[PDB]
């Protein structure tokens, strides 16, 4: 490994760990927020499988090098490259969107709580994003989640509303079409009965 | 305290044991069947429990929910077919 490689590790580890305080410090350096869809995707990248868990400097090194980056210049321009095509191209948003779920997903739990994925799917359900939907929807999305109760959220759901969204852009597309009968999780189905109460 | 009304402790008995009873019934059929469409799983389960009751699909709906949750079943990459675990 290039010299200027594994000085950018070394800077930011913290005694003897690249743990989460250093993985803060290195985003932030590069202009983002631990918080960011941009830091899913370098977390992707980088192999995490756990946000809070420590990076290996192996781990670090051999991916920047294989990225062709040895610089916090290089490792900048490569993150702002994924951002792009996070926001341009659906199948790897999606492959972000469905790897989001276990990196903020609690070792210990099975589910996510729902005020964790609200504050996700705010982000990646906007109009700047592959997928194309009315706020409204989403609004009411959340709402039906917290009017009824629900708590916690499983992979599987997580899952298959990206796929509901993809199919269902309105409020009033879902009346048109949609079967309660088919495959869907039954919390869309619930969703979907609050839906036509409403008009 | 009371969280439960004495007909919502009624009513809750009445499906647990709908949903123990179609939770079951799934999982022989995907045993034995391995794979199979999300249409062709709810018809068959109803038609086998037929038997005992008269099961809505919501409620099978219910139990295929339980049963991925607790590992039993796998959605296919369709999005609209199962794979039993063992």
């Amino acid at each position: 490994y290039p010299k200027e490689l594994t000085q950018v590790f070394e800077h930011y580890i913290n005694n003897n760990l690249f743990d989460i305080d250093s993985l803060v410090k290195f985003i932030e350096e590069l202009g983002y927020n631990l918080e960011d869809l941009a830091t899913l995707c370098l977390a992707h990248l980088l192999g995490y499988k756990k946000l809070e868990e420590p990076l290996k400097r192996e781990d670090f090194l051999s991916t920047w090098f294989m990225q062709g980056c040895s610089t916090i210049s290089d490792m900048q321009e490569c993150i702002k490259t994924l951002d792009v095509k996070l926001h341009e191209d659906l199948q790897y948003f999606t492959q972000i969107y469905n790897y989001a779920f276990n990196l903020i997903l609690d070792p210990n739990r099975k589910d996510i709580d729902t005020d964790e994925g609200i504050q996700y799917w705010k982000l990646f359900f906007q109009p700047e994003y592959p997928v194309r939907m009315e706020p409204d929807l989403l609004e009411a999305w959340f709402r039906f989640l917290r009017d009824e109760g629900k708590t916690t959220i499983s992979k599987d759901t997580w899952r298959m509303l990206l796929l509901f969204f993809k199919r269902y852009p309105t409020i009033q597309k879902i009346i048109s079409d949609y079967d309660e009968t088919a495959a869907w999780p039954f919390i869309i189905d619930e969703f979907y009965e609050c839906l036509q109460d409403q008009q | 305290n009371k969280r439960l009304t004495e007909d919502e402790r009624i009513e809750k008995e009445l499906n647990t044991e709908r949903q123990i009873f179609l939770e079951a019934c799934i999982v022989r059929i995907m045993k034995a069947k391995r794979n199979l469409p999300h249409t062709t799983l709810v018809n068959e389960c109803i038609a086998q429990s037929h038997q005992r009751f008269n099961a809505k699909v919501s409620m099978v709906k219910r139990a295929i929910d339980s049963l991925i949750q607790k590992g039993y079943l796998q959605r296919g990459d369709d999005g609209e077919s199962y794979a039993y675990l063992a």
